[PDB]
């Protein structure tokens, strides 16, 4: 067991033990998809009010 | 009632366990994809162990041990025995085996095998001599193993055989050995002159399709085989063979226990194993392989499957011995 | 010193934030009014706790936290609670109607109204930071706000703070305490949208916290208060290195470096021990080896799974209490011989240890007993993919019939986003199997 | 999160007046609107159903609609009649004569605009309106015909609010006229399209419960409304009281309705009790759970074993072990998992409230979205066709401007609803 990078202080200490070595969308695109969903909501509500108008 | 599901219709063993469970009147079978089960007789390939033990109000149990394939595949069994200190490279009951990918470590043993001028017959899975012939067969993953040239031959017949022992490991990791074994014999006399003709070497029930000459179905059970050992060799099955078998079964399972045990898991596991042994000319037992989904013999289906329900299922789900417990 | 801003979204996020900040104040000696008598640098300073707390001239220590919920009743309990003076009113944000357990309602419909307001309040805290390193996001997978609005917030934070790390504390859904039947939908949808915007995510299965409270605290029907006090202890152990002096995990970047080799596989499994009941009259205190050995029992993990049938990529041990390096290495030597610990071949087999001498702080009157030493293990094991398997299976059963999909499409979402998110999860499950099998 | 209550017609106002009597007592409000209670759980969500007026008075957010003054005068003279805001009384004079056409197209059309004025006045004072709940029968004229006319017009003015209804289904066992299958089929057509949640309260089930179970030889409408007001109190428990499940009308619809047209719930209640007769043994939690799933406690005459449960919601009221509730609820799901669809995981959610209903120490209310509800609509489609194949009694409707084609369209849409429920019973 190799104990490396041992650092000590008043609060505590830390170290590493080794046992074996190895063998975004932009703001424009966000605003577009948020408004594309609102358009699909508006369309579904329009088709509802048109149906209720008939 | 208790509930269970069946995800392997091809299982002859647990088909009889379904009938036995249903006959109690306290077990209701559900559909394959119903998650509200107590017991799962699961599939052999890609069993969803990750979805077990997450249903509130249901103690779940499955008839397979996750990770036990390390012991039930020929390639994995060799690697486990060679690397585990519990068994170690100098394991006296496992034949020399090497994993070959379609080498250098194997050629050294074969080259000294030619140097020693001793038997250099190796099996790969199919039986060959010398060396390089077997490799071309593999290319056209396999394991090569030392073929036991001096096996115990039953008389009359001069016949080869293998021994199958059925072992049950319950949810507490108790190791149970069915008192009834079977000898899958070869109806053809053993010929060591040529191995291309393998009807007398491969003792499998399917290879035998001279079949049926000495006992029904080429199956010699322990009652008759024990009497033969007394008459012919002045010994018993318990002393000459069965002690080594119980030692091998216990050694293999205790090795992989920390990796497969479900002692503190959210679900529980049991599993039936099929150990295949090879007895040589000096009454020494050799482990050929372990089987994860083994079939039984028709004579023993009714008794063994009844014991699986009693010891593995009813122990966790009680209702309203044929096993030898290997202690550890 | 570099500052961290915490963000709590939805009911699960806000109530867990209350538990963590209550615990932080007890650990740093800060009172409900924000006064810290031990702090001798009045009105400023760059100590380690200033990572999580700002300072006013009057001596108040204000958390660098913002609470957001699309509905007011949970945050209203914060505005009038024991720590009402701790927070400024501008960092507590509420709407009027919630997402109704609907991801698409929280992401598109209601989320669009309030996203610009939250980012401004977040900007207010960030302008007080001489060197922001990133954010800690607390939310649930199953909630309509916790899933929907978080994914929208995580998208925008990558835009306005492209150089900042972002860590998640997520509540994996469990039917024993879940409130909605569509939580598998919300879970997959938010994980797909957030996967590329999070650098390290600590999942917490409520099923695991529930059974731990039943098993080790003797509580027959644990409540959110019970769960959240235990969760805050784990979260406190994880963040303790940011709030205290040390050399391990001193910034958010070090969490990704020490725990996340592959960006997508960034879900470390957290294991914590010991959990001891305060009602237990007689208790034999556990040693270093006993509590380190407990880190490899699945019954102590934040997610129930079997690490023996996976492969490790990283492993940290965070000790709190009377621990010394000699006892740790002695414990690791025994455990390596008795347990299946397989590392991936392209990684060194080893542990990064951090020790804090101050024993775990327990809230007065809580369910947890005071112990002499405790440990939280952070291990990036492929076995955590079992939770994705469970989650995707429930997703597949419902979506095959298109059950409840009309509620999401009616909010402006497209049915294709379902299968798009599920395809990403199918890739994530495949990456785990590549690395671990 | 306010809810606007509407009661239309004779049945709508009689079960509606009884509903307000029952929940006012549960919240500690007297017939004069003064709160004289003891616990503060009674007032924490009191604004969902009540407006706070001058002098700390509570006015029900209720609107009373009828085309006759008869029943609505009985309500104003009733025990709790003075609690209702007098401006919310909107009534005509001619009545509807058990005629869907009079309520929907002619007589009700004259009055529907003044009702919507009171609706609008109550909605404008709302901090955040969840939606509406309507109480009505489907067999009469006002509550059936005008009720669905209101729902259509409320959905036009508040398209993003939840429409919930308590709908009483007609039965020849408790029949006023022969045209009830006509009015019900025309009304169910409207409910399938313009509501989010409908509680199917079958008068046949209420009669069988009063006859077979409660041992009442000749039940009255007062005996039937006792079961209704107890069920209505139980299903609205999680909306009126605080708990781990703090719910609104939208969350209930999101979690109970996997497909928009399949939103007709089987209400259930346990223990079944009759008026003026109190039983003294409190039920154990296993008994509450056993009875609430028993068909004999269902308020819709459908055999739940003839179908499968899509979603189930349950409420337990009283002081009891919530652990024992979880075990028993899981015990029902695990011993009868064939009657719960497997393609909706964990489709049974249970909620507990500490306040029990009046006269009981423990109670259990059941809300089931089962495909067995098709039996109710099949029953009404048979009684419809028996008359319509001969065009019998159709002159009452064609005299008000209706065409035979509108009846054919309603008959077809209901048969489509039945076959749609059958689609998920086989899956
Ligand atoms: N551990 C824990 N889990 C919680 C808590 N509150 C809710 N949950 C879980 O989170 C899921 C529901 O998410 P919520 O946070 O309640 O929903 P939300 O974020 O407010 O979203 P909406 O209510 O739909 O607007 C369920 O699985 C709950 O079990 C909590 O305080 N602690
Ligand atoms: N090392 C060896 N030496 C001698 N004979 C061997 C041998 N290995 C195998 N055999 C013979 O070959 C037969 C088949 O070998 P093997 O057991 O590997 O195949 P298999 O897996 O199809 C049988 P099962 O699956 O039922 O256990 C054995 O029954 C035995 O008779
Ligand atoms: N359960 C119940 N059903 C009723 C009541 N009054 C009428 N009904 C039923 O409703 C139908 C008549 O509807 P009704 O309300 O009188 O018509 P409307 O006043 O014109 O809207 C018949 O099928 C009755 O069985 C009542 O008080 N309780
Ligand atoms: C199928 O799973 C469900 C079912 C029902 C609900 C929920 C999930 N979750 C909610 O928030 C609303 N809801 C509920 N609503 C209301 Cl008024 N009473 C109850 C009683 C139990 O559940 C309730
Ligand atoms: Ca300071
Ligand atoms: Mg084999
Ligand atoms: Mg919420
Ligand atoms: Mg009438």
């Amino acid at each position: 067991m190799e104990v490396i990078e041992l650092n000590k202080c008043t609060s505590g200490q830390s170290f590493e033990v080794i046992l074996k070595p190895p063998s975004d969308p932009s703001l424009e695109e966000i605003q577009k998809k948020l408004e594309a969903a609102e358009e699909r909501r508006k369309y579904q509500e329009a088709e509802l009010l048109k149906h209720l108008a008939e | 009632m208790y509930t269970f599901v069946v995800r392997d219709e091809n299982s002859s063993v647990y088909a009889e366990v379904s009938r036995l469970l249903l006959a109690t009147g306290q077990w209701k079978r559900l559909r394959k994809d119903n998650p509200r089960f107590n017991l799962m007789l699961g599939e052999r390939n890609r069993l969803p162990f990750g979805r077990l033990g997450h249903e509130p109000g249901l103690v779940q149990l499955v008839n397979y041990y996750r990770g036990a394939d390390k012991l039930c595949r020929k390639a994995s069994l060799v690697k486990l025995i060679k690397t585990s200190p519990e068994l170690s490279e100098s394991c006296t009951w496992f034949p020399e085996s090497y994993v070959i990918y379609p080498r250098e470590v194997f050629l050294a043993a074969y080259n000294r095998r030619r140097e020693g001028r001793e038997g250099n017959v190796w099996i790969a899975k199919l039986i060959s001599s010398e060396a390089s012939e077997l490799l071309d067969f593999i290319d056209e993953v396999h394991v090569i193993q030392k073929y036991l040239e001096k096996p115990l031959l039953l008389e009359p017949g001069h016949r080869k055989f293998d021994i199958r022992s059925w072992v049950l490991v319950d949810h507490l990791y108790n190791i149970y050995l069915y008192r009834e074994g079977v000898l899958r014999t070869s109806s053809e006399p053993y010929n060591s002159a040529n191995f291309q003709d393998k009807t007398c070497h491969l003792t499998n029930h399917c290879i035998q399709k001279n079949y049926g000459r000495y006992e029904e179905g080429n199956e010699m059970f322990f009652e008759e085989f024990n009497q033969y050992l007394m008459d012919a060799l002045n010994t018993t099955l318990e002393n000459s063979i069965l002690l080594q078998i119980k030692h091998i079964i216990r050694s293999c399972l205790m090795c992989i226990e920390p990796a497969i045990s479900t002692k503190h898991l959210h679900y529980q596991s049991f599993q039936l194993f099929g150990f295949d042994f090879m007895v040589d000319e000096e009454l020494k037992v050799w482990l050929i392989e372990v089987n994860g989904a083994p079939a039984c013999a028709q004579k023993l289906y009714a008794e063994l499957c009844q014991g699986i329900v009693d010891v593995a299922i009813s122990s966790v789900f009680p209702l309203a011995s044929i096993f030898i417990k290997l202690h550890h | 010193m570099r500052e961290c801003i915490s963000i709590h979204v939805g009911q699960a996020g806000v109530q867990i934030g209350n538990a963590c900040w209550e615990l932080y104040c007890l650990e740093h000696g800060i009172q409900p009014d924000g006064q810290m008598p031990s702090d001798k640098t009045i009105g400023g300073g760059d100590d380690s706790f200033n990572t999580f707390f700002s300072e006013t001239g009057a001596g108040k220590h204000v958390p660098r936290a913002v609470f957001v919920d699309l509905e007011p009743t949970v945050i209203d309990e914060v505005r009038t609670g024991t720590y009402r003076q701790l927070f400024h009113p501008e960092q507590l944000i509420t709407g009027k109607e919630d997402a109704a357990n609907n991801y698409a309602r929280g992401h598109y419909t209601i989320g669009k109204e309030i996203i610009d307001l939250v980012l401004d309040r977040i900007r207010k805290l960030a302008d007080q930071c001489t060197g922001l390193q990133g954010f800690l996001v607390f939310h649930s997978f199953g909630g309509g706000t916790g899933s929907g609005f978080t994914s929208l917030l995580m998208e925008r934070l990558s835009v306005d703070y492209g150089k900042k790390s972002k860590l998640e504390f997520s509540i994996y859904p469990a039917p024993q305490v879940s409130t909605a039947v569509v939580e598998p939908y919300n879970s997959i949808l938010t994980t797909h949208t957030t996967l590329e915007h999070s650098d390290c995510a600590f999942m917490v299965d409520n099923e695991a916290i529930y059974d731990i409270c039943r098993r080790n605290l003797d509580i027959e029907r644990p409540t959110y208060t019970n769960l959240n006090r235990l969760i805050s202890q784990i979260v406190s152990s994880i963040t303790a290195s940011l709030r205290f002096d040390g050399a391990l995990n001193v910034d958010l970047t070090e969490f990704q470096t020490n725990l996340v080799p592959y960006p997508r596989i960034h879900f470390p499994l957290a294991t914590y021990a010991p959990v001891i009941s305060a009602e237990k009259a007689y208790h034999e205190q556990l040693s270093v080896a006993e509590i380190t050995n407990a880190c490899f029992e699945p019954a102590n993990q934040m997610v129930k799974c079997d690490p023996r049938h996976g492969k490790y990529m990283a492993c940290c041990l965070l000790y709190r209490g009377d621990v010394v390096p000699k006892d740790v290495n002695a414990a690791i030597a025994t455990i390596k011989t008795k347990r299946s610990i397989q590392f991936v071949d392209w990684c060194p087999t080893g542990f990064k240890v951090g020790i804090n001498y101050q024993p775990p702080t327990v809230v007065p009157g809580g369910d947890l007993a005071k112990v002499q030493r405790a440990v939280c293990m952070l291990s990036n094991t492929t076995a955590i993919a079992e939770a994705w398997a469970r989650l995707d299976h429930k997703f597949d059963l419902m979506y095959a019939k298109r059950a409840f999909v009309h509620w999401y499409v009616g909010e402006g979402m497209e049915e294709g986003e379902f299968s798009e998110a599920r395809e990403d999860m199918a890739a994530l499950e495949k990456d785990y199997e590549e690395v671990g099998v | 999160r306010e809810i606007v209550h509407i009661q239309a017609g004779q049945c709508g106002n009689q079960i509606g007046a009884k509903f307000w009597e029952v929940i006012s007592d549960e919240h500690g409000i007297d017939p004069t609107g003064s709160y004289h209670g003891d616990s503060d759980l009674q007032l924490e969500r009191i604004n969902v159903y009540y407006n706070e007026a001058t002098g700390n008075k509570y006015v029900p957010r209720a609107i009373l609609v009828d085309l006759e003054p008869g029943t609505m005068d009985s309500v104003r003279s009733g025990p709790f009649g003075q609690i209702f805001r007098p401006d919310n009384f909107v009534f005509g004079q001619s009545g509807a004569g058990n005629n869907w056409a009079k309520g929907h197209y002619t007589e009700g059309a004259e009055l529907v605009d003044s009702v919507l004025d009171v609706v609008r006045k109550e909605s404008e004072s709302c901090d955040c309106l969840q939606g509406f709940q309507l109480t009505h029968s489907l067999g009469g004229g006002t509550g059936s015909g005008m009720g669905t006319l209101l729902i259509s017009k409320i959905r036009e003015e508040y398209p993003d609010r939840i429409m919930n209804t308590f709908s009483v289904m007609p039965s020849p066992k408790v029949s006023d006229t022969v045209v009830e299958p006509y009015n019900a089929t025309l009304s169910v057509h409207q409910l399938v399209e313009n509501t989010d949640e409908t509680y199917c309260i079958d008068n046949e089930a209420l009669y069988d419960i009063c006859f077979r179970t409660l041992k009442l030889t000749t039940p009255t409408y007062g005996d039937l409304n006792h079961l209704v007001s107890a069920t209505m109190s139980g299903v609205t428990t999680c909306l009126r009281f605080p708990g781990q499940l703090n719910a609104d009308l939208r969350k209930l619809a999101v979690n109970m309705v996997p497909f928009p047209r399949l939103h007709f719930f089987m209400p259930g209640f346990a223990p079944l009790t009759s008026r003026g007769s109190q039983q003294y043994r409190a039920l154990t939690v296993p008994e509450l759970t056993q009875q609430m799933f028993d068909s004999k406690n269902m308020m819709a005459a459908c055999d739940p074993r003839h179908g499968r449960y899509l979603t189930v919601a349950a409420i337990f009221r009283g002081r009891m072990s919530m652990k024992e509730v979880d075990e028993q609820m899981l015990n029902v799901q695990n011993k009868n998992s064939s009657y719960f669809v497997e393609w909706i995981p964990n489709n049974v959610k249970t909620a507990v409230c500490d306040i029990p209903p009046r006269g009981l120490k423990m109670s259990a209310t059941f809300i089931g979205n089962s495909t067995a509800i098709q039996e109710l609509f099949k029953r009404i489609s048979e009684q419809f066709t028996a008359m319509f194949r001969r065009k019998a009694f159709l002159h009452w409707y064609t005299g008000e401007g209706m065409d035979e084609m509108e009846f054919t369209e309603a008959e077809s849409n209901m048969n489509d609803l039945v076959s749609e429920y059958q689609q998920y019973q086989d899956a």
